């Protein structure tokens, strides 16, 4: 990303995703798996919207749909199932949270709340944290608030933060 | 090698270091020295694989011999053991690290204090009132945390180092034959002759 | 990496960056050794153009190399640290692996041999310094007095002075010091080298020092007012 | 006076080499002339060929860095092969870092830079060549863009380099304060090349025969030099009319 | 002034002093040329005989470059020995990677790079050398001249050294009287005719003939050492056209 | 400037040249080979009476079986010396032999050209080495910083050199002893010095087969030139 | 080959200047006019386009550059020694700041970082000083708006308001009139059209004239949404009517 | 090749004089006047801006007075760039001290560091020197409160009040004539700014024309402070001493 | 003039002055006489000393059994390119199971010298050689100069007044080229030969240095009173 931003700035060009992919793959590759990063890279670009995979030995793919991680397979079985051509983008978010989600279930390795960015051409890319938030904590059936004084002090002191003072 | 004591008193520190040498099956020698002077006021005894032991112990003496020469001034305890220290923290993460635990046992000056450093191999340095290296803290630190009072008298500390030396020539299995006994305080460095 | 022979022969076989070098040290402070029969006495001038000076502080002239053995110096005063610093390395060094400390002869040897480097090395020019090296060996009550040079020549001295008017001081040691007997004490050993000084100091206030050097790593340096008081006895006899 | 041997500042703040690097650019005597269109972009240059002996077809200070990236070269061949051989061999590097091909504004900054740095350091002199880049970009279109010895480059809508570069620039600038617009509205490349004709024949007061000129075109994924017999149809068509 | 003092600095005519020197030692040199022949390239060179003691036949001053590629030169003959024992690091390296041998225009401009780059600093001369050389490749015969300053073209004919003028002239006559081109083994005679007229610039002393070529059917498009009777056929009709 | 490697019109080195006027500035340094033996001998030349004379070291041990004699930038030598010391040693170490006087020199005269822009300068230092091997017995060899050495029956070099090889060309043969040719170098030291010789401001050197190099004592050179005296007032 | 040049090309001489840095100053002076202006709620920068020729597209070369979100530079003297320091600036933030401590450094320590670059060609081996004076405004969070300028030695100094390059002499002292601490963003925009009109012998309009300020926050120019904290670069440049706009009203 | 465009910096004057350390010393006469003074209870350190603008930022600016940690300062006089190289090299080494000994770096130590920095660019490498001289304050628990000077030399010495940059002549003839080995900082500052007042070249000494610091035992009981004083304090200190 | 200060340097009328210079180191140097027949290769070599208690400088230095040179100039660069030629001849040798070709040998040699003349820093080799050997095509004999030019010659000499040597071979080239299987007589034709290049002094014991090699011949040096034979 910052390599990225140094060459957008010497081309005087928007990045583009292929230089990012490239860029991550011969860095992957040249640590031999080693450096444990599995990467799905998307974006839009004056060339047009991307998607891509990339694996930590450094092996990239190109795909309309893609998972990856322990819950990949949950994931891919459900955009397997409700993949089409020519989703709209309210339909991408809910087929792309509902794969999440079959991950989220059903795979131990994920969990907790689903994150989602939407990059559309000609717009803003949108990053919508917490998108869900289904695995909300109940309210516990106590309070542990301890009484003040419950545990047991030796000794009390004022740690000085502060810089050496004046006079 | 093996036994090395030290223990802080009211106005000293006294270290004791075992006098065998083993190599295999046979005792080499049963008068062997494991401590270096590092300065005047500060003693550092030693305990590791063979070799790298007093290797390690002359060049941290050299370094600090060469401080004092190029200053004309003694460094405090506490800045010696912190040199010994980042030079064994450096060591442990080189090609082939040196396999050495010591004691750094010194009376500063400036303060008017005794003070025991413990370092391992590793480079990790703990500022203690007692300590040991290797098995001798097993038997010792039961004793040391029964009898040692931190106002005691030099005599009531080498009393208290000969209750951890019988207990050591008790329950131990190997022969270390006996103790060097060294005390360093405000006159300096000396020997204790008879243990 | 820049490899310029700075020193090199000219026509009539003169290297005039180490001679060029000298002439650094004849413009340094002056500075006087003489060895008597149980010790070695250095003396050195200060200056007084520098008032106002810290005396506390301000690096003195004579440099312990080990506890043995003492280094002064005439010449550019940035130049002597290199040279000080070098041999009291090698003087531990010496001590690790010989277990033993460097002889007088030996630590020499080494600052000279340096020195020699300086003059034919790329990149590289020579010390601006001339040095007095003296102390005892070890487990010896002979006293034992060192000079060296920019050219990296050293040789053996029962007296000698480098620096600004050591000609005065050379021509006053070569009458007044005897081979044959040299100053049989301390006393007499400090008296010759601070009346030495006297020839070319100026005022015998804070301009002298005088660093005494004992068998058995025994090294003192004098007070200004031990030294007043050589000052003082010196010019009441001389008043006659 | 060493300050003129080397790169180093003269007392007035100048580089006397960079200054007579650009006087060695003018030695061979060529004069180039750049134009776009609307979906190309032309590059045309003198060629003279003084020698029987030699070889005609291999005379030529055109070069083909890319398959979309081609360069013209004002100055004498030796420093302008060195300058071409680097184009090509970064163009080829970046396609591979990047995963796009250079751009011909990029390559000439690049290559900018690289004359700075000639300009600065002392063991390396500059090259005496001034380099004219063109190419239709896939993002900003028709594209001129010129480096110098000094390490300085800029786009251009059209320029000219060479001896009488002036007489060709003002000619140029004429014709478009006429038309009011930043290049030759045209759609065939072969009109916009029998213009950039016309206008150096106009400027230079020249006729050309087939084998006096050296035509280089820009093309939308392609960059190509034309051959002796294009370039006469090209005369034939500028004659006609 | 001072610019001619040190080699890769600009004069304040935009000139380098330093190579136009060397181009003085190739003038000063003897005599070597070039023809391209239908479907080849012939080499020759003059070799002055200072003294009867040298051994006729040995000092050899064309060199091959890989199988296919003849050089000669003319002026400081270790500058050109330096320069072919690069072009062979050059072929070598080519024919590894790319596993052909290294084209004819390909190798002009490892040579040109070469000699280019010792126009580029005052740490390095200039090389004291013009060189002659080409072969035949996939694309056909090919033949270059290489100058002091890197520069080079293709040509028809080429030639350098004391007596390039004269060689020149009797280049330009083969060119506008064979438009359809020459032969290789006409060539061959020309190019013995040619350094016997060229050696009237260098008459002092006598001189030695050496040839070589490259032809698609003559010699397989493989580089080769006119010998013996071929060479012979070729100096008799260079001395039948002197008288 | 000029490059230090650079050669005259004439072909010679300059600093080379240069580095051999230094030598001629030195103090005087003889050297006699005989069949019983090689002698050095010295001019010590002290700047000053409180200067210390027996430190002055400029007759030196490489090996047992070869000694050597320096005259120009003495400093110069003591690398020259060590490399020497070290070759002697490393062979020995190697061949389990002692090492040819010739090939020691040859080693020592490697050094010499070894400076450019490696040291910066030639030396400023010439060499009498001398020895004694069971192959060519007893040898002098007088290397400069040309790299050059050449072996010589006798030879001197310093500020007195010219006068004393006259000298040596007249008084050496074949037949020499080591007496003779001890008094024959304290003779000539004598000679070209500037200040009057004695065992304090000369000194003398010998390397026999049986004995090897050993430098002379003060006591002993004294009556050597006591013994002068009397057989040159003998006529 | 190799780099033989292991020496130093500046050097003090017997009076104590520094030759090749003198000279590198008086190559400034020669280059176009430039200056900065510092105002209460913001920072501006600005400058002549002086076109080589009306043939050249004057909108690709950049005077006014982006270094950071948050700050730009400027220039007077050598365009190409410009053009690589700016490489370097950039590069520098990203190396020695923000992939240590995940955010962009504050003005003057990038100041300090191309300063050091600027010291190094005056004092290293076989290299001329940059014949450049910057001038870099920016913000950050602890400091505010600032503004530097940056000499050919290295030096860097703290500015109110300046100006350097060919008629700096004239402009300096035209803002010593104009400048006060109670300056808003669009005063200072005013005041750097006026000063800069003094130096400008032909046209004056917006393109000619490059101009770049470090304001607000521009969340419209970040590119994406869905980060509170980021709300997008201080630095902008000024498009050709928003300067012609501002002409009028001049 | 190279050789003919080498200056060759690090070489002796017949004289045995050191070319660029002497000419690097007469650019640093040029230099605005730093003066540091030492008292029983305190340290000084007060130096001149060189001729400034109505239009510079003061108060973010420092061109002067620097800080090496907290124990130790600065005054610089010569070329600033070349100033803040040494600088960041001198806090490092404070560092280094600090994390190998777990104690603060002795002031001397500090100094002689740098020292031997400066001295290697006049002996070897064939690069100019550093134009800078510099005024040390500081303080350890050895010898207390201490100031020292180097130069492009790589010479350091130990001075109770000292002058650097310009007119350092006449400034050390006042110095020298008011100081007193019993003064008290308070009075050493009235010293400082009262010297500067008259060695000036400029017409009047003013607070936007001056950077001041002290280091004083005035912190908290046995510790010390470092104070360098803002525009606003400089300028009351000016009033105090009845300058302005 | 002002283009002699370096070997990087042409001069305006292109000579390289450093490599002229280094050529004039070898006619100061003491005469050296090579030539051959079809058997045998000989070196004969006018050995100089320093005075009348000095040895003589020896001329000739062994490559490999089959080959070898005589020098003339500065001694410690034909140290330094005999050692080159030693390691060359031992290479191919250790590699290849070859003996190093004559004229293979001189092709090193040349460009060897020749890097010396192209870069800055360095110098010139200030010496000439005469290199003889037998290999798989006979006989040879080379000249070699620091230029870098190398010659195969039938008979040749280098140093001082070698001039005289030079004429005397060039008349005897029919003569001495037929002394085949005769190792003697090719060595008496050297001997007169280099007797062309003197004066004052005639050819002693420990002045003449004769060296040779053939079809079985080994490379032998041949010195004092091994020469007697000869004079
Ligand atoms: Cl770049």
């Amino acid at each position: 990303g910052s390599n990225i931003e140094l060459h957008s700035l010497y081309t005087s060009r928007e990045p583009r995703v292929v230089s990012a992919l490239q860029m991550l793959k011969q860095h992957l590759f040249k640590y031999q798996g080693h450096i444990g990063a599995y990467l799905i890279v998307a974006g839009v670009d004056p060339t047009g919207s991307h998607l891509f995979s990339i694996h930590a030995h450094g092996s990239t793919d190109v795909g309309y749909y893609l998972s990856l991680g322990s819950g990949s397979l949950a994931a891919m079985a459900v955009l397997e199932s409700h993949w089409k051509q020519d989703l709209t983008k309210e339909e991408a978010i809910k087929l792309a949270s509902d794969a999440i989600q079959a991950g989220i279930w059903n795979d131990l390795g994920s969990g907790s709340n689903v994150d989602v960015c939407v990059m559309e051409i000609g717009k803003d890319a949108e990053y919508l944290r917490n998108y869900l938030t289904p695995n909300v904590r109940e309210e516990k059936q106590k309070s542990y608030k301890f009484p003040r004084g419950t545990t047991a002090v030796l000794k009390e002191s004022i740690v000085n933060i502060c810089d050496i003072q004046e006079e | 090698m093996d036994i090395i004591l030290g223990i802080r008193v009211q106005d000293s520190v006294i270290l004791a270091s075992s006098k065998a040498v083993t190599r295999g099956i046979s005792v080499l020698k049963d008068s062997d020295d494991k401590t270096r002077q590092l300065s005047p006021h500060t003693l550092m005894s030693f305990a590791g694989e063979a070799g790298d032991t007093v290797q390690f112990a002359e060049y941290i003496q050299a370094n600090i011999q060469l401080y004092s020469i190029r200053e004309d001034y003694e460094l405090s305890p506490q800045a010696v053991s912190s040199f010994v220290r980042q030079e064994l923290a450096k060591s442990i993460r080189s090609r082939r690290p040196y396999q050495v635990n010591v004691l750094i046992g010194g009376y500063d000056k400036k303060k008017n204090k005794p003070e025991l450093y413990q370092i391992d191999y590793l480079g990790t340095k703990v500022e203690l009132p007692y300590g040991a290296h290797g098995y001798s803290g097993f038997y010792t630190f039961s004793l040391l945390d029964h009898h040692y009072r931190p106002d005691m008298t030099t005599e009531e500390g080498l009393d208290l180092l000969k209750l951890c030396v019988q207990e050591l020539e008790k329950r131990m299995p190997m022969d270390f034959k006996g103790v060097i006994v060294k005390i360093v305080d405000k006159d300096g460095i000396r020997q204790v002759d008879d243990f | 990496g820049y490899d310029r022979a700075l020193s090199i022969f000219s026509p009539d076989g003169h290297i005039f960056q180490v001679e060029y070098a000298l002439e650094a040290v004849k413009r340094g402070t002056c500075a006087v050794g003489v060895k008597g029969k149980n010790c070695v006495v250095l003396g050195c001038e200060r200056r007084s153009t520098l008032k106002l000076q810290d005396t506390r502080i301000t690096p003195s002239k004579v440099s312990k190399i080990d506890s043995h053995v003492v280094l002064s110096f005439s010449g550019l005063n940035a130049d002597s640290r290199i040279l000080i610093e070098k041999a009291r390395v090698e003087a531990q060094s010496h001590r690790l692996t010989l277990e033993d400390p460097v002889t007088v002869e030996y630590l020499t040897r080494y600052v000279a041999g340096v020195q020699q480097r300086y003059t034919q090395s790329g990149g590289v020019r020579p010390f601006g310094v001339s040095t007095l090296i003296a102390g005892f060996d070890p487990r010896d009550d002979e006293p034992k007095l060192y000079q060296t040079e920019p050219s990296g020549i050293y040789s053996s001295w029962s007296a000698q002075t480098i620096g600004r008017n050591s000609k005065t001081v050379r021509e006053f040691l070569e009458k007044n010091y005897d081979r044959k007997e040299p100053p049989a004490t301390v006393e007499e050993c400090v008296k010759l080298t601070v009346r030495s000084l006297l020839e070319v100091v100026q005022t015998g206030a804070k301009n002298i020092e005088i660093t005494v050097v004992k068998p058995d790593s025994d090294i003192v340096a004098l007070s200004s007012e031990e030294i007043n008081q050589y000052v003082t006895q010196i010019e009441q006899e001389k008043q006659e | 006076g060493y300050d003129r041997h080397i790169t180093i500042f003269s007392p007035e703040g100048r580089l006397y080499q960079v200054e007579y690097a650009f006087k060695a650019t003018n030695q061979t005597n060529i004069n180039s002339l750049a134009v776009r269109g609307k979906d190309c972009t032309v590059v045309i240059s003198q060629k003279k060929v003084p020698d029987k002996l030699l070889d005609p077809t291999t005379v030529s200070y055109i070069f083909c860095i890319s398959r979309t990236i081609g360069m013209v070269v004002n100055g004498p061949i030796p420093d302008a092969r060195n300058a071409a051989l680097r184009a090509k061999a970064e163009a080829a590097e970046f396609r591979y870092k990047y995963g796009y091909d250079m751009p011909c504004d990029v390559l000439a900054k690049r290559m900018a830079n690289l004359s700075q740095i000639y300009t600065q350091r002392a063991y390396m002199r500059p090259l005496g060549v001034i380099l004219t880049f063109v190419s239709v970009d896939e993002e900003l279109g028709p594209s001129i863009y010129k480096t110098d010895p000094a390490g300085y480059y800029v786009g251009y809508k059209a320029t000219a380099t060479g001896p009488k570069q002036q007489e060709i620039t003002t000619n140029l600038e004429n014709h478009f304060k006429k038309s009011k617009i930043d290049h030759i509205n045209e759609e065939s490349w072969e009109k916009v090349v029998e213009f950039a004709i016309t206008h150096m024949i106009d400027a230079l007061g020249t006729e050309f025969s087939k084998n006096d000129l050296e035509v280089g075109v820009a093309t939308k994924d392609k960059f190509f030099t034309l051959s002796a017999e294009n370039i006469e149809e090209r005369l034939v068509a500028i004659a006609e009319q | 002034t001072g610019y001619d003092l040190s080699n890769s600095v600009f004069s304040p005519d935009g000139r380098n002093f330093q190579v136009e020197y060397a181009v003085k030692a190739v003038e000063n040199g003897t005599t070597s040329i070039g023809i391209k022949c239908n479907d080849g390239v012939v080499f020759a060179v003059e070799k002055l005989i200072t003294s009867k003691l040298l051994v006729p036949q040995k000092n050899v001053k064309i060199q091959v470059v890989d199988r296919h590629i003849g050089c000669v030169y003319s002026g400081l003959i270790p500058d050109g020995r330096h320069l072919v024992n690069r072009g062979r690091e050059e072929a070598a390296s080519f024919k590894k990677l790319y596993k052909t041998p290294i084209p004819i225009p390909a190798f002009a401009d490892r040579l040109g790079q070469y000699v280019q780059a010792h126009t580029l600093y005052n740490s390095v001369r200039p090389f004291g050398v013009s060189t002659i050389f080409g072969g035949v490749d996939k694309n056909g015969a090919h033949l270059y001249m290489l100058e002091p300053s890197g520069s080079y073209w293709g040509y028809k004919g080429a030639a350098t050294g004391k007596g390039r003028q004269s060689a020149k002239a009797e280049l330009e006559k083969l060119v506008d009287h064979h438009p359809e081109g020459l032969s290789a083994r006409e060539a061959v005679k020309q190019a013995a005719k040619i350094i016997y007229l060229a050696h009237e610039d260098n008459k002092e002393k006598d001189f030695e003939l050496e040839i070589s070529w490259c032809s698609l059917s003559e010699t397989n498009g493989l580089h080769k050492f006119v010998k013996g009777d071929l060479l012979q056929e070729a100096i008799d009709f260079a001395q039948k056209e002197i008288n | 400037d000029r490059g230090v490697s650079t050669f005259s019109p004439e072909g010679r080195l300059f600093q080379v040249e240069y580095s051999l006027e230094a030598i001629k500035l030195g103090s005087t340094a003889i050297g006699i080979a005989t069949k019983e033996g090689v002698v050095l001998g010295v001019e010590k030349r002290a700047t000053s009476p409180l200067l210390e004379s027996d430190s002055i070291e400029k007759i030196v041990e490489i090996d047992r079986h070869i000694g050597c004699a320096m005259s120009g930038l003495t400093a110069d030598a003591r690398s020259m010396i060590e490399h020497a010391r070290t070759a002697a040693v490393t062979h020995n170490l190697y061949y389990d032999e002692d090492i040819n006087v010739e090939s020691l020199t040859q080693s020592v005269c490697d050094l010499a050209l070894r400076f450019g822009e490696l040291m910066s300068r030639p030396f400023g230092v010439a060499l009498l080495i001398a020895g004694h091997d069971a192959d060519d017995g007893y040898q002098l060899f007088h290397a400069e910083p040309s790299g050059t050495f050449y072996r010589y029956n006798a030879k001197a070099i310093g500020s007195g050199s010219e006068g004393a090889q006259a000298e040596l060309l007249n008084e050496w043969h074949s037949s020499l002893t080591l007496k003779e040719a001890e008094l024959l170098v304290l003779k000539i030291l004598k000679q070209v010095m500037e200040e009057k010789l004695d065992e304090n401001n000369a000194q003398l050197s010998c390397i026999t087969k049986q004995d090897g190099f050993k430098i002379y004592d003060n006591e002993k050179t004294a009556e050597l030139i006591k013994e002068l005296k009397e057989k040159e007032a003998a006529e | 080959m190799t780099d033989r040049y292991s020496f130093s090309l500046t050097t003090f001489s017997p009076s104590g200047k520094l030759g090749q840095i003198d000279y590198a100053l008086t190559a400034v002076k020669q280059g176009v006019t430039s200056l900065g202006i510092k105002a209460t709620n913001g920072v501006v920068i600005a400058t002549e386009k002086k076109s080589s020729s009306p043939l050249a597209m004057s909108e690709t070369l950049s005077k006014v550059s982006l270094l950071t979100p948050d700050i730009g530079a400027v220039y007077s003297g050598m365009g190409p020694d410009y053009r690589v320091l700016v490489d370097k600036s950039r590069k520098v933030a990203h190396t020695s700041y923000k992939r240590i401590y995940g955010e962009y450094p504050p003005t003057k320590l990038l100041v300090s970082e191309v300063a050091k670059i600027m010291q190094e060609a005056t004092q290293s081996g076989g290299v001329r000083p940059f014949g450049v004076s910057l001038l870099i405004a920016g913000h950050d969070e602890f400091n505010g708006f600032s503004l530097y300028q940056v000499d050919p030695s290295g030096s860097y100094f703290p500015w109110k308001a300046t100006a350097i390059g060919k008629g700096s002499v004239a402009a300096k002292t035209f803002l010593e009139k104009r400048w006060n601490d109670e300056l808003e963003l669009e005063d200072a925009i005013h005041i750097a059209l006026l000063t800069l009109k003094e130096s400008v012998e032909g046209e004056f309009n917006g393109d000619t004239i490059e101009l770049a300020i470090i304001g607000d926050e521009n969340p419209d120019l970040l590119g994406y949404t869905g980060i509170p904290t980021d709300k997008g670069p201080r630095f902008r440049k000024l498009t050709s009517q928003e300067i012609n706009d501002r002409l009028e009203a001049l | 090749g190279s050789r003919r465009y080498d200056s060759r910096t690090t070489i002796f004057s017949p004289e045995g004089r050191l070319y660029q350390v002497e000419y690097a010393l007469e650019s640093i006469s040029h230099a605005g006047t730093a003066i540091g003074i030492m008292a029983s209870d305190g340290i000084v350190l007060a130096a001149e801006r060189k001729v400034t603008s109505t239009l510079l930022e003061q108060d973010t600016s420092t061109e002067k007075l620097y800080k090496l940690n907290d124990k130790i300062a600065v005054a610089v006089a010569g070329l600033t760039a070349d100033a803040e190289i040494l600088i960041n090299t001198a806090r490092i080494h404070a560092q280094n001290y600090l994390k190998t000994y777990n104690e603060d770096i002795p002031v001397e130590i500090l100094v002689r560091r740098l020292s031997d920095i400066k001295q290697g660019y006049t002996q070897h490498g064939g690069l100019r020197p550093f134009g800078v001289s510099f005024i040390y304050a500081g303080y350890d628990d050895r010898y207390g409160y201490q100031l020292y000077t180097s130069n492009p030399s790589g010479n350091y010495t130990g001075w109770k009040a000292i002058s650097v940059g310009a007119n350092t002549s006449a400034a050390q003839t006042l110095l020298q004539m008011d100081y007193k080995d019993d003064m008290k900082v308070d009075d050493a500052i009235e010293l400082a700014l009262k010297t500067l007042s008259k060695t000036t070249d400029s017409s009047a000494l003013t607070y936007d024309r001056l950077e001041f610091a002290t280091i004083r035992k005035g912190a908290n009981d046995g510790e010390v402070y470092q104070k360098i004083f803002k525009p606003q304090e400089i300028k009351d200190i000016l009033v105090k001493t009845g300058i302005t | 003039n002002n283009y002699d200060g370096d070997t990087v340097t042409f001069s305006p009328t292109g000579r390289l002055f450093q490599v002229e210079y280094a050529l004039e180191a070898i006619k100061q140097g003491s005469v050296t006489v090579g030539l051959r027949s079809n058997t045998h290769a000989v070196l004969v070599a006018l050995k100089r000393n320093a005075d009348e208690l000095s040895s003589y400088q020896k001329k000739i230095i062994k490559c490999d059994e089959h080959m070898g040179l005589s020098l003339a100039g500065l001694a410690p660069d034909a140290r330094v390119l005999s050692n080159y030629l030693r390691q060359q001849c031992n290479y191919s040798s250790l590699v290849f199971n070859r003996k190093l070709a004559v004229e293979r040998a001189g092709h090193l040699l040349c460009d060897k010298a020749q890097k010396n003349t192209q870069s800055y820093g360095g110098r010139p080799y200030g010496v000439g050689l005469l290199i003889i050997g037998y290999d798989k095509s006979g006989a040879h004999l080379l000249e070699f100069q620091p230029s870098g030019n190398v010659t195969e010659l039938y008979g040749t000499a280098i140093g001082a007044r070698s001039q005289g040597a030079k004429t005397y071979l060039e008349r005897t080239l029919d003569t001495f080229i037929k002394i085949d299987g005769n190792p003697d007589e090719l060595i008496k034709a050297g001997v007169e030969a280099i007797s062309q290049s003197l004066r004052d002094e005639s050819l002693t014991v420990d002045n003449l240095s004769i060296a040779i090699v053939g079809k079985d011949t080994p490379f032998t040096i041949y010195d004092g009173e091994a020469v007697a034979k000869y004079i």
